[PDB]
């Protein structure tokens, strides 16, 4: 049964690295978030720092 | 201080995104030439 | 036929989902990209209010 | 003013997307128990 | 053979449409990490000149 | 200046990414009308 067992094999890895890029791509989607996060804090605490000179002038 | 710190994760979270991103194209490349043989 | 029928169910029920997967991740990148919208809108009311001050300097 | 509704669309949207890689993962993890059936 | 070599035609043109839903995935994540990047640039530059304004007060 | 440069940049890949969201939503449709035949 080889050549059924071998194809069936790759069909097999092929459903898996999909899974895997899946994955791989919530991850990353997930990373993003976290640095647009960071960037959000950055940029809050700017602004206060900005409205602070402002009423400082 | 805190800026320093967001800085020091900002930087970390810059590798991590690159990394993945190398892992999921290599996954989707793997995927397609084994649909392909 | 209930073995084959099962088997085909489950393998529809893994494509559906793969398309979920899909959907959720598209809206997903949509969200942050929505997201960097707004942080460049701030970040660019917050350099106006920066070339103010440097003027007013 | 201006800054506050673009704070308050922020909020929104960190919500959305917790809610949207939570369904994400949840929909993954289903397509591989049923894979793995 | 026609039936069944549509109904491989077909499965064939679903794996690979998901294929190119991957690829577009990972290029949009790649496009908003960019986003992400120039937005951090301005950032880290508006502080620079925020630190300069609060020395200068 | 350096800023302009940034604007410009920001701007081409905001549409960079709707372009792509498009055409990744636009496969996804069609991979799913292909399997529902």
């Amino acid at each position: 049964s080889t050549e059924n067992l071998y194809f069936q094999s790759n069909a097999d890895s092929v459903q898996n690295h999909t899974f895997e890029v899946e994955n791989n791509t919530i991850n990353g989607l997930e990373l993003t978030e976290e640095q647009v996060h960071i960037l959000y804090a950055m940029v809050l605490q700017t602004h206060a720092d900005v409205q602070l000179l402002k009423e400082q002038q | 201080t805190q800026w320093d710190d967001w800085v020091d994760k900002m930087e970390n979270l810059n590798h991590d995104i690159l990394t993945t991103l190398h892992t999921a194209r290599n996954n989707l490349e793997q995927s397609m030439i084994t649909f392909n043989t």
